[PDB]
């Protein structure tokens, strides 16, 4: 993408289009005639532009519309509209730039922050950023939440986000930009290593690939074309549709054998009617023949009778010489007909067990991605955000993630260690109860206008509940709350004195024995300076190598890459680390999916602010108090941390425009 | 409109393998068997007309008559004649089997003979004592 198209490209905007969201600010413009829409769509263009071509400095308006030209620098209103609306919801001047005029003296309206998540943290910097006093309570001793890097000498292991997954589009490429960000790309190509420690056959590897990818289209076609997404009253998962696809496979593998053999006995019994009526001819003939030699012992002169018996049995016995040889002409047909059909025998088996073993490591990387086993995503909408996929290799940060929320985390009044246990909200206000996590008797209260919550959706599940809401969550956002995915994956950290494995391969997979254990350490990534493995669990063994200890699970990670690289090419690792996500209390799992029977609807419904009742009955409507962020509120980017990233400076908009009002709509 | 290239997917048979908990197992037994029970009955015929081929062996050259190739003549010569007469009784009008036991006679000469010694030979006469013989 080349000009101002590819600024609204690189910020998520169809440059030749305005957005629901423009039509709700700018509803005078998108009414009104073309070609001040295209000037509209020009601005804001150009505007994204010039943030984006140097997002280390604040973009002001003055410096905007110094550099717009005519006829488009004509109307200054309109070019402070625009240059407000981008700035207030988060898609210039956010992140970590210099601000040209320093902070407002004083400040208006307090917004108490629920955790130091890439959502929180975002969110507060745009708030703070737009005068607001803000406070954010995190329960850890350490901000960016899920997005945690292992640090130990030299050695640096991302034991939470690690990816960012293509620049074309991702608000982390200017992110990456305003903070050093040693971003190596990954080169894709992954070989397989069977539990006897010898690669898959290039050959191999490809049908099953192949193979693979041709049964997920499969999945889509039965969701899509047969509407085949209800089964007994329950959602259909992936996973069973998986099962129903393969099944009719190996049906239809049969199904073939069954009339390649079905034509064969066909054939064959031509031949048997075909033999019988020769084996009767060749008798005849036998008997006529020795008629017709009888007829010539009678030695001459005979009498005419006596000659056309001769003559009679010579040609009655050519005329049945004539059937049997073009009896014979036939038989040979039919037989080669048969040598035919019994040279090309249909496939014996759709998938031998050797193939199946691998097939089960491809489904075990998607569920490793989707962070959860395929019988719970599903089935008509696990991949329902793949179009907003970034264009782009995708990347490791090099210097560990954490970095980043460190870096977003400088001038901001982070309560660590500070765990929210009771959240009342009501017409007048919000006051956020809290503990020390060191001491737990030792309580804090807050008071605030507005209460932002990144709380994870595994906190937010958690029965009996670690937060309580006063008054509850309504029905609606707690049946979305059931009904959502958060999903679960974890990771081995290896740290080693030397590089025994090939070094210009990135990862390399393992393939499991059984089905049942196909995400156990199921995958290794190479990716850092050191030398350092990392190994993933992914699937229901996930769920189940949180209760097996550190030593144990290193033990199954050594045998494994002994089976690789030789039984003394593999040391003892100096340092090791081990994920427990699900039973983290502060996370309670990895991240988000679209669970069996859940929607992307959901995922917007998690967004959706809450109002409290009124305080004096027959009073006014108030105004909304409790908002939601994080991962699972975007429903065009969850499991992410540009989707956290992205939903923080969402609700900051929001918020700014309850509290400090909307200039910016006329 | 259509599923990947190979990939086999009919409606009813979705439906076919949903229909319970272990409908997938069973219609595959089904197959299972149905395959065993179609592949002995091959073995079967393979043995039986293994037997049949075995019956045929020589062939049929023991009883093969050398060539007789000789020249169609005009003139009826009496033998002929009373060779035709005695054909017709036996075949009827099959021509073509009269003309290979006279030996010397183009199939229409045979047709030609019918209808002007017709009166003398009575053939009228002699395929009616045909055709009730059959
Ligand atoms: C193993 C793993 C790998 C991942 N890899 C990638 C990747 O490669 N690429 C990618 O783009 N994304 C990845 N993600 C997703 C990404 O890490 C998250 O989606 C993102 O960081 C979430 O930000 P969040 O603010 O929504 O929630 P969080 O980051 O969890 O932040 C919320 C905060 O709330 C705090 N908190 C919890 N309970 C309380 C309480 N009672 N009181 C006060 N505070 C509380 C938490 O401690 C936390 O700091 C990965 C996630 C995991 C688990």
């Amino acid at each position: 993408p080349s000009g101002v198209e590819g600024a609204a490209f690189q910020s998520r905007l169809p440059h030749d289009r305005m957005t629901s969201q423009e039509a709700a600010c700018f509803p005078d413009i998108i009414s009104g005639p073309q070609q001040t829409q295209k000037v509209f769509l020009f601005i804001r263009n150009r505007t994204l532009q010039l943030w984006l071509d140097n997002p280390k400095i604040q973009l002001t308006f003055e410096a905007t519309l110094q550099q717009l030209e005519a006829p488009y620098n004509s109307d200054t209103v309109l070019v402070h509209r625009v240059h407000s609306y981008l700035e207030r919801h988060g898609l210039i001047n956010f992140g970590i730039y210099k601000r040209i005029k320093p902070l407002p003296t004083k400040k208006t309206g307090k917004v108490i922050i629920i955790g130091s998540g890439v959502s929180g943290l975002a969110a507060a910097r745009q708030l703070q950023s737009f005068g607001m006093d803000v406070t954010l309570l995190e329960a850890r001793d350490r901000v960016g939440g899920r997005v945690a890097t292992f640090r130990k000498g030299n050695y640096v292991a991302d034991l939470g986000a690690m990816v960012v997954t293509g620049l074309g589009g991702n608000p982390m490429a200017v992110v990456s930009k305003q903070v050093n960000m040693e971003l190596a790309k990954i080169k894709q190509k992954c070989p397989l290593y069977e539990a006897n420690g010898q690669a898959v056959p290039k050959e191999k590897d490809e049908m099953v690939k192949q193979e693979f990818n041709r049964l997920l289209e499969a999945t889509s076609y039965l969701s899509h074309q047969l509407d085949f997404n209800v089964l007994n009253n329950k959602p259909v998962s992936l996973g069973q549709a998986l099962e129903v696809v393969i099944q009719l496979q190996e049906k239809h593998v049969k199904d073939e054998q069954i009339e390649h053999w079905k034509k064969i006995v066909k054939t064959q019994e031509e031949l048997k009617e075909l033999l019988n009526k020769m084996v009767n001819l060749k008798e005849k003939i036998k008997e006529l023949h020795q008629q017709y030699k009888e007829a010539s012992e009678v030695k001459p002169p005979r009498d005419i009778t006596a000659e056309f018996l001769v003559k009679s049995k010579h040609r009655d016995l050519t005329a049945l010489c004539k059937e049997y040889d073009e009896l014979a002409e036939t038989q040979g047909k039919l037989e080669e007909k048969l040598q035919e059909l019994e040279a090309n025998p249909p496939s014996d088996v759709y998938l031998s067990s050797r193939d199946r073993q691998i097939l089960d490591w491809h489904f075990a990387n998607l569920e490793f991605a989707n962070a959860t086993p395929l019988s719970t995503l599903s089935l008509k909408h696990w991949d329902q955000d793949d179009d907003f996929e970034f264009t782009g290799s995708h990347l490791t940060v090099r210097n560990g993630y954490s970095c980043v929320p460190v870096a977003l985390a400088e001038g901001l009044d982070i309560k660590l260690n500070t765990a929210v246990r009771q959240v009342r909200y009501t017409a007048s206000g919000c006051e956020v109860i809290a503990v020390n996590t060191r001491s737990t008797s030792q309580t804090f209260i807050y008071k605030c206008d507005a209460v932002l919550c990144t709380l994870p959706l595994g906190v937010l599940k958690q029965q009996p509940p670690a937060v309580q809401f006063v008054p509850p969550l309504p029905e609606w956002k707690t049946s979305a709350v059931q009904r959502m995915g958060f999903g679960n994956l974890n990771k081995v950290v290896l740290c080693f004195d030397r590089v025994f494995w090939d070094p210009s391969v990135n990862l390399f997979g393992h393939v499991g024995s059984t089905t049942a254990s196909r995400g156990e350490l199921f995958l290794f990534w190479n990716l850092y300076k050191a030398p350092i493995l990392l190994a993933l669990v992914a699937g229901e063994a996930a769920g189940i190598m949180e209760n097996i200890s550190d030593d144990v699970i290193v033990g199954r990670c050594l045998a494994i890459l002994k089976g690789i690289f030789g039984s003394s090419a593999v040391p003892q690792p100096k340092e090791t680390v081990v994920s427990r996500w699900r039973a983290d209390p502060w996370a309670r799992g990895s991240y988000s999916y679209v669970a069996a029977g859940s929607s992307g609807n959901d995922y917007d419904l998690m967004a959706q602010p809450i109002t409290p009742g009124p305080s004096i009955p027959g009073a006014p409507q108030p105004i909304p108090r409790l908002f939601f962020a994080g991962e699972h509120t975007i429903r065009n980017y969850p499991a992410t941390v540009h989707g956290a990233l992205l939903s923080g400076l969402r609700e900051a908009g929001r918020i700014a425009d309850q509290f400090l009002g909307a200039m910016y709509t006329l | 409109r259509k599923p990947p290239k190979g990939m086999f997917l009919s409606q009813e048979d979705v439906e076919a393998v949903s229909a319970n908990a272990t409908a997938a197992t069973t219609v595959l037994r089904q197959l299972d068997m149905e395959l065993v029970s179609v592949k002995r009955q091959i073995q079967n015929i393979k043995q039986t007309n293994s037997a049949l081929k075995e019956k045929l062996d020589g062939g049929i050259e023991p009883y093969r008559l050398p060539e007789v190739i000789q020249k169609c003549n005009a003139r009826w010569t009496t033998e002929e004649q009373l060779l035709a007469v005695q054909a017709i009784r036996k075949y009827g009008r099959d021509f073509q089997a009269i003309s290979d036991v006279i030996g010397n006679k183009s199939v229409v000469q045979v047709k030609n003979f019918f209808v002007n010694y017709r009166r003398r030979f009575n053939i009228d006469e002699v395929l009616q004592e045909w055709e009730a013989e059959h």
